[PDB]
């Protein structure tokens, strides 16, 4: 069983500069690793195989190297299409591939605007209770949202959709929504969502009572 | 051609 | 130019069979090898099986051996993959690939790629969405800014499209990716950012059309006096 892991997790650069990424393996693959660079909503595509050539057509500021359990890709002279996910594949022992290195824009700093929608009259008449929390406009992309209902932290109920990075402004978006039965929705009287990001001093709570807005 | 497997390890023959 | 044509997507039932295509043109076939990989955002990418130059040269990741089957008919261009005894887990993007052959010496490298197939392994019936709106209020606006939109829940199979206004309202709409709920049907949400101004005076319709179900909806979406 051979595992690939690569870093950094998440690169944020600008179009012109360098990204530097790195893939290391759990034990030795000799020189047999790849890579790829995968655009959003695409195939895959190659860019290095045997850990320092580059595949037919590719340009020379797609570098690889390295050995053993340690490889590196450098790409120079960013553009825009290069803002994609990359990805290293071994073929020392059957075929893995790493979990994947996120290459998105910089930008400065956008707090995010948040917004919460109880579940109107509607769904509640149909027997479920969907609690939605917006956060718009935002980056860096990482936020976290914490549920409480009557102020005790929650955990499980609910799912968190991020959009992609826009076209834009390089911002995000993101909502999480807490889905509870009717009953237990009615079992509780106050609905908070808390956020965290870096734009924001200290949370930003929005809440509401139940039956009310 | 031939591709063989041993093992995990690929080799052609 | 070197092209490789898969099958379309679709849903099948856990337990049952189902064989994906990938036809290959701009190129001569025979003298390739290809593989099946697949892809999921939760696990990534797994290879699955390789098929050589010659037709009965095979391999297979363990994951599959023994449940799918790989093979290739030169005559027409076009490499199978056969999947047998499906389960939920098999639910995912499937590329069919060219492996770089021994081109410049190298073997067991992709070195292109089809579009993929999208295949859901489900036992969900087709079903319409119920749209619920997402009120804006004078008490939430943040800095002149409303935020209003609708939920698009309880659907399959996936895909919904959801537009404002008829298409007439694009600016500062976001139209988040759907999420698979334990019920095993799929839930997004709509929203629309606005100047707190023209919530009086501008209407707000989502338009959701669920073309695998043929279903649509307009719903006009009203302020809360909160
Ligand atoms: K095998
Ligand atoms: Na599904």
């Amino acid at each position: 069983e051979l595992t690939l892991t690569q870093s950094p997790a998440t690169l944020s650069l600008s179009p012109g500069e360098r990204a530097t990424l790195s893939c290391r393996a759990s034990q030795s693959v000799s020189s047999y690793l790849a890579w790829y660079q995968q655009k959003p909503g695409q195939a895959p595509r190659l860019l290095i195989y045997d850990a320092s050539n580059r595949a037919t057509g590719i340009p020379a500021r797609f570098s690889g190297s390295g050995s053993g359990t340690d490889f590196t890709l450098t790409i120079s002279s960013l553009e825009p299409e290069d803002f994609a996910v990359y990805y290293c594949q071994q073929r020392s022992n059957w075929i893995t591939f790493g979990q994947g290195t996120r290459l998105e824009i910089k930008r400065t700093v956008a707090a995010p605007s948040v917004f919460i929608f109880p579940p109107s009259d509607e769904q509640l008449k149909s027997g479920t209770a969907s609690v939605v929390c917006l956060l718009n406009n935002f980056y860096p992309r990482e936020a976290k949202v914490q549920w409480k209902v009557d102020n005790a932290l929650q955990s499980g109920n609910s799912q968190e959709s991020v959009t992609e990075q826009d076209s834009k402004d390089s911002t995000y978006s993101l909502s999480n929504t807490l889905t509870l039965s009717k009953a237990d929705y009615e079992k509780h009287k106050v609905y908070a969502c808390e956020v965290t990001h870096q734009g924001l001093s200290s949370p930003v709570t929005k809440s509401f009572n139940r039956g009310e807005c | 051609r031939q591709l063989i497997n041993t093992n995990g390890s690929w080799h052609i023959n | 130019e070197v092209q490789l044509l898969e099958s379309g997507g679709g849903v099948v039932q856990p337990g049952r069979s189902l064989r994906l295509s990938c036809t290959a043109s701009g190129f001569t076939f025979n003298n390739y090898g290809m593989h099946w990989v697949r892809q999921t955002p939760g696990k990534g990418l797994e290879w699955l099986a390789v098929i050589w130059f010659d037709e009965n040269n095979k391999y297979y990741a363990d994951s599959v051996r023994g449940r799918f089957t790989i093979s290739r008919d030169n005559s027409k261009n076009t490499l199978f993959l056969q999947m047998n005894s499906l389960k939920t887990e098999d639910t995912a993007m499937y590329y069919c690939a060219r492996d770089i052959s021994l081109v410049r010496d190298a073997f067991i490298y992709f070195d292109f790629w089809g579009l993929g197939t999208l295949v859901t392994v489900s036992s969900a019936s087709t079903k319409g969405p119920s749209v619920f709106p997402l009120a804006p209020s004078s008490k939430s606006t943040s800095g002149g800014t409303a935020a209003l939109g609708c939920l698009v829940k309880d659907y399959f199979p996936e895909p919904v499209t959801v537009s404002w206004n008829s298409g007439a309202l694009t600016s500062g709409v976001h139209t988040f990716p759907a999420v698979l709920q334990s019920s095993g049907l799929y839930s997004l949400s709509s929203v629309v950012t606005v100047p707190s101004s023209s919530l009086g005076t501008q209407t707000y319709i989502c338009n959701v059309n669920h073309k695998p179900s043929n279903t649509k909806v307009d719903k006009k979406v009203e302020p809360k006096s909160c």
